[PDB]
């Protein structure tokens, strides 16, 4: 596991702990799957935190109930003031994504390739050099975003300005 | 039947420990009795389960004697609570089954009672051996249970609802027997 | 056979620790443990619905102790509120069932009784209900565990919690 | 035609325990402790290790190793339960907290001391009794047909647990096996009488013997008033 | 060797029962029992001297029972005054010592230590101190039993017997 | 003779990670660290016993800080009560022992002192005592963690906890 997507000009195949010092491909492609699973969530979570800290909201009225978007606080307190009828809808639809439409249904050519032949914004117009660094970008962009988003939440509960 | 091994179930096998089967013709007589006694004593055990639970019919068993269903004892004396004009009806119907409909002279015990898809013995013969052994085994356990139910009322004087209300499940320290 | 059942459509043969390729000699006992843990949890999940719906029998489970059946709590403390002479009668009978009647050293789980008595005549209608026992058994393992940890964390039983409407863990008083 | 056990009552050798009753042929003499005592003919109908599954439910012909396995485990428990029926009444009891409750371990009637001690006391005893029965089944899984009855791999011979040496001679070892079996059969009768007297008297056995081996308070002489 | 280790000058080989050739195979445990009994009784004599000199630990043995160290009798009822949870600690620690650390089935008493951690390399000097351990063990075995019967026949501890001037036998004495 | 110096009864050779032939190269350091961690922890559980028995040095540790020996806490916070001008004095002196006098570079653990100044020349005499130093060192490592963990999970020191009768695990 010397030369693939995590191998890296500052730190090539870091691996400090006792994870993959064997030839088990199935151990690696499970761990590679979750690393971009955590990265793709945390990339939207860095942006999803900093639009709430900047105070940007949807144009109002999250419910017919008389609660607007600006009434809902930012950070961990957003979870407590979202109406519970709508907080089921967030967990049910993300569950609807994570069960049904988020998958290697048809078989991609790598791990995390969830194009089932349904949606594709190109991926043919690359020169086979640019494909594997452009998903080495989103591995490392997803790498820094999950240490980014973990910093935003350890310091919200601490109260430290960032 | 001996060759299928109908009564011989897996804890004890061919449990004839005192040596009573000395040929094949006296097994068919004994199995005809054991299966018949087991069928009677199974309905006798479901009786004592229902009687001692207080589940009675509503109304009068004998309105000309004024005897309600509620004032029949749930114990060993409850059958003879019943007027003899009434249980002559029980003996005459049960005697008519024993001679005409399910003739107890039939030593095979088959009377054609088939409840079809719950016993499709022709396509699952293992279900035949399961239901044939369980008719004997539930009949043997209920034969000893009704001998249990009978003598527990005799030696204590209380029926099963009364000796379970008192917690009287030990023949030691009570005023009954020499123990 | 047995090594391909337990593997249904959304994941296939699912073993992230890889003990099928690594230790195949331990699989048929581990299937027997999975099937037994399933069948125990299925009666355990069904029991929690029946207890918390206040379906009780009547009278006293222990008249010496003056302890009714409705005096039993409907949560985790219910089997431990039963007196010790009563719990010893359960475990002695359940050990009679798990060693003599349905001996759990028999690892194919097959004890003479079929599916409602019948042997499944088809081989893959048999494999479909063999997978449905495993999948409902695996779902009930998470169901009884998800009912035990969520009682001891929220402090209330399943009737108590549902009466109170304590369903949202984000706007109550809890951790996070 | 005939029963497999009616043929064992047809040979029917002389007995020793019931010398008027002609013990059946399945008591071959080759077992430890066989004294020709089987009036109900259980050895003619031998049982197999049913706990191992359905393939072990059948019993082999002429093999009483599982009757002897149940005889030894009943008697080994019975032996240590004579002392359990006696030693709280002799050597005192154990003290309790406020957690377990005081006087929880102090019920000198041994039968309601089951219902007085906490449930965690009974559960941890049962789990320790469970652990050596897991050790038993794992021995009968491995040994199978060469499993000796009563073997928990404790003692003298092969790779068994022997923290005491215990290195008997090979026929003083069969006297220890006979001393164990005769104490097994005796303490089974003894622990039945303890269980039946504790119900019939309501007190422990030191509390019933000690009351009967004492002079009554109205019969006791005043005694020794002579200067 | 072990057969030569118990013999000293005024008696030599001393067995009135004659079991040194009647039971020559039972000797090497019977030496280990004599050495164990001697080692136990030597600490018991020194213990009784210490208890009756009123050397106490300055504290509370069980503050739960309001039991000071000086409230414990310095005679044969000393460990009858120890609470039962206290004798459980003594029996649990010496289960670890008499079965695992210095196991009493080791029939030579040669566990890990020497004489103050020294292996006496001289065989005539090592046999001399092995003779001393047996002889001081034999003297303390008679010494602890004559201490114990002198207490129960006087009803006094060894401090009270030397307080009242009760060395002279009211019963009948036997001492050197 | 160092690969059989930790082998004792019931466990025998104990290696659940299997590092004894995963790394047969790094055993000489890893033994020297286990021996050093054992010697440090053995002088630490003895330290917690001396401190919680209120054996103090009847004077002033820092008369500049107006601080006497009985004012220092007898728990985990006793090293923090020492002023930094005084704890600099102990890392200045143990720099002299750990680099110069008995250098921890020396992976034998063997210096000019023996077992109370004596060299043990019988070879399982010596291997018995070397096993004891390791085993009492291993038991003191688990002993000094179990003292420091159980202090902070009750907040009391060992003197305070035993005086309150807080031995049985009630809250945990
Ligand atoms: C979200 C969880 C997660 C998972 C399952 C993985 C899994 C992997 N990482 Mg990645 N890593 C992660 C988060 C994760 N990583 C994050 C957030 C960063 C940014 C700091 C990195 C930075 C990184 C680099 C630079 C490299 C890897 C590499 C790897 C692969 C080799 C095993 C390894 O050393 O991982 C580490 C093990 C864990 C992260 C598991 C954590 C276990 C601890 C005990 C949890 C508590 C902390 C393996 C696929 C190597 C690779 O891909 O080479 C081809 C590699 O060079 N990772
Ligand atoms: C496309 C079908 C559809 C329809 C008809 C609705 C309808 C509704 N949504 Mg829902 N919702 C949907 C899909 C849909 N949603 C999807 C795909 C998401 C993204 C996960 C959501 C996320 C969502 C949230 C967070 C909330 C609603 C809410 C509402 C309700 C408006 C206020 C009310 O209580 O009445 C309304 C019934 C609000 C609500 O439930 O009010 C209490 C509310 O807070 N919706
Ligand atoms: C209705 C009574 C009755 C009859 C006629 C039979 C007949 C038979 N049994 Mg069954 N059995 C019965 C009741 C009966 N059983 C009960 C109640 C039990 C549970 C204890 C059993 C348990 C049992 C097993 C496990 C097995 C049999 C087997 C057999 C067959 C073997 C021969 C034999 O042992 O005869 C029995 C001898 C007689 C009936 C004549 C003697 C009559 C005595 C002296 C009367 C005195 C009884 C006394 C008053 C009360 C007894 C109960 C008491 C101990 C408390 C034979 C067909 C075997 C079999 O089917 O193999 C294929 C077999 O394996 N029996
Ligand atoms: C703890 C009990 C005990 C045991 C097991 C032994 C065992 C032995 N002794 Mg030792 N001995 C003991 C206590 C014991 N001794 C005491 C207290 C004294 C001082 C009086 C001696 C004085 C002594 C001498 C001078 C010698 C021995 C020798 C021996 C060995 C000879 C083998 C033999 O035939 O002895 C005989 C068997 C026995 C001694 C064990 C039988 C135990 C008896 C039957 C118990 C009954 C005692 C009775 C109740 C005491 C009541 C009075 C008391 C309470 C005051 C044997 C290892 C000899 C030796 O070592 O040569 C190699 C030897 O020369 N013994
Ligand atoms: C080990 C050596 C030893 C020593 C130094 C003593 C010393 C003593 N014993 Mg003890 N005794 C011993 C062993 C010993 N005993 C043994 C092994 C037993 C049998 C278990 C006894 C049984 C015993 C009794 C029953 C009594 C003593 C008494 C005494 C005291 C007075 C004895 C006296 O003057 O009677 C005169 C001496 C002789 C007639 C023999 C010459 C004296 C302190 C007496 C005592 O405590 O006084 C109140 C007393 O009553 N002893
Ligand atoms: C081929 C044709 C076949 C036909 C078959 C038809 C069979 C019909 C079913 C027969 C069922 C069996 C009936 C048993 C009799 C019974 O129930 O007694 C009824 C009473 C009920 O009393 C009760 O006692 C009660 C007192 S108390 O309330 O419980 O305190 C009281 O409530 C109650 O009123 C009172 O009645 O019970 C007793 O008297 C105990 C009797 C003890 C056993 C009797 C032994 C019978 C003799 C045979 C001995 C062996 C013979 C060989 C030697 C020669
Ligand atoms: C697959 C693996 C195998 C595992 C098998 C596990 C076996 C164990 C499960 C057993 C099921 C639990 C039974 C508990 C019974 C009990 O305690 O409830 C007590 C209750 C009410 O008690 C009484 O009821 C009285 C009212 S009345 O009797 O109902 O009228 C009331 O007055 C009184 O106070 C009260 O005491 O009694 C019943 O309702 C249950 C008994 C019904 C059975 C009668 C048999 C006839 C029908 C069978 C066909
Ligand atoms: C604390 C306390 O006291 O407890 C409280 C707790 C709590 C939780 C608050 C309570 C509550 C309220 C609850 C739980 C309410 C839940 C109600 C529930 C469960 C409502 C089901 C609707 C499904 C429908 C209508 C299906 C349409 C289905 C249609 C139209 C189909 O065609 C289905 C289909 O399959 C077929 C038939 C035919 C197929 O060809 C096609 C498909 C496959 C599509 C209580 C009662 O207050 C008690
Ligand atoms: C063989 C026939 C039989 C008798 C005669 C009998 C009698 C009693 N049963 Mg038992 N019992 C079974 C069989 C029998 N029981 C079976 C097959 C099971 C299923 C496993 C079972 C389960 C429980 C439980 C959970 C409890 C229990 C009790 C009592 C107690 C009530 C009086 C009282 O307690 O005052 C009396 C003596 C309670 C108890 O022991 O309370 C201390 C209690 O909690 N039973
Ligand atoms: C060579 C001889 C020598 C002198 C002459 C000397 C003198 C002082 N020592 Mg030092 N000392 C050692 C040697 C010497 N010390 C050694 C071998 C060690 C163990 C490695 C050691 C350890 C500590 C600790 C822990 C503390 C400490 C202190 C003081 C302070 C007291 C006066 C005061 O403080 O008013 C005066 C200057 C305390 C302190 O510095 O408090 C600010 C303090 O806490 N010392
Ligand atoms: C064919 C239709 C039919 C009629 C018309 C009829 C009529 C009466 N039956 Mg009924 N009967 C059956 C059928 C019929 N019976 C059947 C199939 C059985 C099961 C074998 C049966 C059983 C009993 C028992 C146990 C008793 C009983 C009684 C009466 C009595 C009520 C008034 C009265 O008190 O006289 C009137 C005459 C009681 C009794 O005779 O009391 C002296 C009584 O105890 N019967």
């Amino acid at each position: 596991f010397e030369n693939e997507l995590g191998a890296q000009p500052p730190l090539g195949f870091f691996d400090p702990l006792g994870l993959v010092e064997d030839g088990n491909q199935a151990k690696f492609d499970r761990l590679r799957y979750v690393e971009l699973k955590h990265g793709r969530i945390s990339m939207l979570a860095v942006v999803g935190y900093l639009i709430e800290k900047a105070g940007i909201r949807l144009p109002g009225n999250i419910s017919y109930d008389g609660t607007s978007f600006a009434d809902i606080p930012d950070g961990f307190a957003a979870l407590s003031k979202i109406p519970d009828a709508g907080l089921f809808q967030l967990f049910a639809f993300i569950g609807f994504l994570e069960v049904f439409v988020m998958k290697d249904i048809t078989g991609g050519e790598f791990v995390g390739d969830f194009r089932n032949g349904f949606i594709d914004f190109g991926w043919d117009s690359f020169d086979e050099e640019t494909k594997l660094k452009k998903r080495a970008i989103e591995l490392n962009q997803g790498r820094a975003a999950m240490m980014g988003i973990l910093a935003l939440m350890v310091h919200e509960k601490l109260g430290v300005s960032l | 039947e001996l060759e299928d091994g109908i009564g011989a179930v897996a804890p004890l096998g061919y449990f004839d420990p005192l040596g009573y089967i000395k040929d094949e013709e006296t097994f068919i007589r004994y199995r005809a009795v054991e299966r018949k006694h087991g069928r009677v004593a199974m309905m006798a055990m479901l009786g004592t389960f229902v009687h001692n639970n207080g589940w009675t019919f509503d109304g009068y068993l004998s309105p000309s004697q004024g005897l309600k269903f509620s004032d029949i004892d749930s114990g060993i004396g409850g059958l003879f609570q019943v007027p003899p004009a009434g249980l002559a009806q029980i003996i005459l119907l049960c005697g008519f089954v024993e001679l005409a409909w399910w003739p107890a002279s039939n030593l095979s015990g088959d009377y054609g009672v088939r409840l079809g898809t719950l016993n499709d013995w022709e396509e699952q013969p293992a279900k035949y051996y399961r239901q044939k052994n369980a008719e004997l085994n539930n009949g043997r356990a209920a034969m000893m249970g009704i001998l249990g139910t009978f003598t527990h009322e005799v030696i204590t004087g209380q029926n099963f609802a009364e000796q379970a209300a008192a917690g009287h499940f030990s023949p030691f320290g009570d005023g009954q027997g020499f123990f | 056979s047995e090594i391909e059942l337990g593997a249904t459509e959304p994941l296939g043969v699912f073993d992230p620790l890889g003990w099928l390729e690594t230790e195949p000699e331990a699989f048929e006992r581990r299937r027997a443990v999975e099937r037994k843990h399933g069948r125990v949890a299925m009666a355990a999940v069904v029991g929690t619905i029946v207890h918390n719906n206040h379906i009780v029998f009547d009278g006293y489970i222990s008249p010496s102790n003056n302890l009714k059946f409705s005096d039993i709590p409907t949560g985790i403390d219910g089997i431990f509120s039963v007196p010790t002479a009563g719990l010893a009668q359960i475990i002695a009978f359940l050990g009679f069932v798990e060693l003599a009647w349905l001996p759990a050293s028999q690892y194919d789980g097959d004890y003479g009784v079929g599916y409602f008595g019948n042997d499944i005549l088809d081989p893959e209608e048999k494999a479909r209900k063999l997978n449905a026992e495993l999948n409902n058994g695996r779902a009930a393992m998470m169901g009884i565990m998800g009912n035990m940890v969520a009682e001891k964390i929220t402090g209330q039983t399943m009737y108590e919690q549902y009466a109170a409407g304590h369903f949202n863990p984000f706007n109550d008083g809890e951790g996070f | 035609g005939a029963s497999p056990s009616a043929d064992a009552w047809a040979n029917s050798i002389e007995s020793k325990a019931l010398p008027f009753a002609r013990a059946p042929a399945t008591l071959d003499g080759t077992m430890l402790g066989d004294f020709g005592f089987d009036p109900l003919g259980f050895s003619t109908v031998p049982v197999g290790p049913w706990f191992t599954g359905i393939e072990g439910r059948n019993g082999q012909i002429g093999n009483l190793n599982w009757y002897r396995e149940a005889e030894l485990i009943h008697g080994r428990i019975a032996q240590v339960a004579v002392v359990g029926f006696i030693a709280p009444g002799l050597f005192g009891t154990l003290p309790g907290n406020e957690w377990t409750g005081v006087d929880a371990y102090s019920n000198l009637n041994p039968l309601e001391a089951f219902s007085q001690v906490p449930g965690l006391a009974i559960l941890q005893i049962f789990l320790f009794m469970s652990y050596l029965e897991v050790r038993r089944i794992n021995i009968i899984k491995e040994e199978g047909e060469n499993y000796m009855p009563g073997d928990l791999r404790i003692g003298q011979g092969e790779g068994r647990w022997n923290p005491f040496g215990l290195d008997y001679s090979p026929e003083a070892y069969e006297e220890k096996r006979l001393q164990e079996l005769k104490h097994c059969r005796l303490a089974m009768i003894g622990v039945f009488g303890l269980w039946a007297q504790a119900q019939a008297s309501g007190v422990g056995v030191t509390e019933q013997i000690g009351a009967a081996l004492t002079t009554p308070d109205y019969y006791a002489k005043a005694g020794y008033f002579l200067p």
